[PDB]
C-alpha cells in the first residue's frame, strides 16, 4: 500500500472517467459538499424504506 | 498531463505514477488552466519552455 492524498486520488479517478483533473481542483469544495449530502441521505433512505 | 509532481526536498519533477523516473518540469509535459488562486495547495516553481533556450 502506497499512500496518496485523498484529493489527488479523486483526481486520478476523475481522469479515469475521461474528465480532466483540473475539473476537480476547481470544484473541490462543491464536490465535497455533494458527497457529504449523499452519504447523509443514505442512512435516512435505508431507514424509511420498508 | 501524465504523472505526478514529486519533490525530493529541494527540487520538483514530474514522474509517471507507477515507476520512479524523474523529469524536468517543462512546457511540453504540463498544461495550463486559469489563474493560480482557486486551486488549494498550489506551489511555485519554474516551468522551463524549450523554445526559449534555443532562441531559433
Ligand atoms: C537531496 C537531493 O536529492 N538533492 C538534489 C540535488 O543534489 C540536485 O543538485 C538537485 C537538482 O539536480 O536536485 C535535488
Ligand atoms: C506560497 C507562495 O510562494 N506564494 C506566493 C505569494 O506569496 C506571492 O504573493 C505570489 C506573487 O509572486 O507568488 C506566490
Amino acid at each position: 500500500a502506497l499512500q496518496i492524498p485523498f484529493p489527488m486520488q479523486m483526481a486520478y479517478r476523475f481522469n479515469g472517467i475521461g474528465v480532466t483533473q483540473n475539473v476537480l481542483y476547481e470544484n473541490q469544495k462543491l464536490i465535497a459538499n455533494q458527497f457529504n449530502s449523499a452519504i447523509g441521505k443514505i442512512q435516512d433512505s435505508l431507514s424509511s424504506t420498508p | 498531463r501524465e504523472g505526478v509532481f514529486v519533490s525530493n526536498g529541494t527540487h520538483w519533477f514530474v514522474t509517471q505514477r507507477n515507476f520512479y523516473e524523474p523529469q524536468i518540469i517543462t512546457t511540453d509535459n504540463t498544461f495550463v488552466s486559469g489563474n493560480c488562486d482557486v486551486v488549494i495547495g498550489i506551489v511555485n516553481n519554474t516551468v522551463y519552455d524549450p523554445l526559449q533556450p534555443e532562441l531559433d
